């Protein structure tokens, strides 16, 4: 089970409306594909859990949506500091709890 | 709630690596932390996962049979040895935790650690 | 007659913790000087009688429950006492009247290569009530979403085995634990 993510490079302006989907190769179970983001060179930190809840601590503006393949991450308010590279997760399968490839969300 | 994470590691291609990652301000139930390995302009990778108090690990397929991924709830730990430690193995490594709200566990890595520079040179 | 306390202390083969044996003796008459004089019973205190004047008081219903622990958890087969064994495995109540004996099987129960024919409860849902025998082995689920009895993430099976080998040290072995519970046929 493999996982690919969805435009590469979100490369728009900032302050506005992005969409970003994981496009899994194989449908995931129990709908387990969580959602992180990771500055590049430092500690990520999660943002969606169970594919679809805000984690706690974490405030608002991103939500994930839907389950099993079809899945969107949406973010609402693009800040500078939004503009990270975002991973998905698969960690429902049994082994290879794969990420994707990440995207640059750009200006 | 933090994971604290040993320092880097300067290595050699025919030597093995020992990675701890010590849990802070809280002890190890039921909790199920994973464990992350990113090399420097690539993706994050998954290595393995022990359920800490079961200490059932589970490494991944290229990972099958040269890293044992160990956990000890005497002193709070789990640790990590990867064996050979080749050229393309000069990563950042992650302990990533499920926060378990006693009741219950949570479904996602939330707290992680802050990285262990595995240098292969 | 005599109370067949021969067929639980010197029996080949006793049982894991959480399927704990329980054993009904009654209508006999129960010498416990071949047990206080055995001088082979490494942890033994009595709750709510003392040992030595037990012997001469008559109960209703005693009950000897028998497993196998590590040696480390012994301390927890005791009244009020918190723990894993204690929690999730065996529990003994408050007002518990009657008496633990734990003597070491390293000889007998940790053989060469590991013995994992002992397992332990581990994850549950909640601490036992006293005296209860949980024996479903169904896949426990720790998180929000259930996974219907298949082995993953946040599904766990909650009987882990003992590592138990000869290797192991003195907390680390195997000691065969026999407790006894009492609440007028059993006299001495």
């Amino acid at each position: 089970i493999v996982l690919t993510q969805s435009p590469v490079t979100l490369s728009l302006s900032p302050g506005e409306r992005a969409t970003l989907s994981c496009r899994a190769s194989q449908s995931v179970r129990n709908s387990l594909l969580a959602w992180y983001q990771q500055k590049p060179g430092q500690a990520p930190r999660l943002l969606i859990y169970a594919a679809s809840s805000r984690a706690t601590g974490i405030p608002d503006r991103f939500s994930g949506s839907g389950s099993g393949t079809d899945f969107t991450l949406t973010i609402s308010r693009l800040e500078p500091e939004d503009f990270v590279v975002y991973y998905c997760q698969q960690h429902g399968s049994s082994p290879p709890w794969t990420f994707g490839q990440g995207t640059k969300v750009e200006f | 709630m933090q994971l604290v994470q040993s320092g880097p590691e300067v290595k050699k291609p025919g030597t093995s690596v020992k990675v701890s990652c010590k849990a802070s301000g809280f002890t190890f139930t039921n909790s199920a932390m994973q464990w992350v390995r990113q090399a420097r302009g690539q993706r994050l990778e998954w290595v393995g996962w022990i359920v800490v108090a079961s200490g059932n690990a589970n490494s991944a397929r290229r990972f099958h049979d040269r890293v044992t991924i160990t956990s000890d709830m005497s002193t709070s730990t789990a640790y990590l040895e990867l064996s050979s430690l080749r050229s393309e193995d000069t990563a950042v490594y992650y302990c990533a935790l499920n926060h378990c709200s006693n009741t219950t566990c949570l479904d996602g890595f939330d707290i992680w650690g802050q990285g262990t520079m595995v240098s292969v040179s | 007659n005599l109370c067949p306390f021969g067929e639980v202390f010197n029996a080949t083969r006793f049982a894991s913790v959480y399927a704990w044996n329980r054993k009904r003796i009654s209508n006999c008459v129960a010498d416990y000087s071949v047990l206080y004089n055995s001088a082979s019973f490494s942890t033994f205190k009595c709750y709510g009688v003392s040992p030595t004047k037990l012997n001469d008081l008559c109960f209703t219903n005693v009950y000897a429950d028998s497993f196998v622990i590590r040696g480390d958890e012994v301390r927890q087969i005791a009244p009020g006492q918190t723990g894993k064994i204690a929690d999730y495995n065996y529990k003994l109540p408050d007002d518990f009247t009657g008496c633990v004996i734990a003597w070491n099987s390293n000889n007998l129960d940790s053989k060469v290569g590991g013995n994992y024919n002992y397992r332990y409860r581990l994850f549950r849902k909640s601490n036992l009530k006293p005296f209860e025998r949980d024996i479903s082995t169904e896949i426990y689920q720790a998180g929000s979403k259930p996974c219907n009895g298949v082995e993953g993430f946040n599904c766990y099976f909650p009987l882990q085995s003992y590592g138990f080998q000869p290797t192991n040290g003195v907390g680390y072995q195997p000691y065969r634990v026999v407790v006894l519970s009492f609440e007028a046929t059993v006299c001495g």
